[PDB]
């Protein structure tokens, strides 16, 4: 994760 | 993106770009990966 904007966790 | 059929949606234009790699079929990971370096070559490309 190194360009990411936006950041959205708990992707499951 | 949507213009047109439309008036317009708020889109912050490399989000632009970034539906607009479909239109040649890629990834995303073409311009996030190369953000600058493809800035730049836009920015070199109409300078000259």
């Amino acid at each position: 994760c190194d360009v990411v904007i936006g950041i959205i966790n708990n992707t499951v | 993106w949507t213009f047109g059929a439309g008036a317009a949606l708020q889109i912050p234009f490399a989000m632009q770009m970034a539906y607009r790699f479909n239109g040649i079929g890629v990834t995303q990971n073409v311009l996030y990966e190369n953000q600058k370096q493809i800035a730049n070559q836009f920015n070199k490309a109409i300078s000259q």
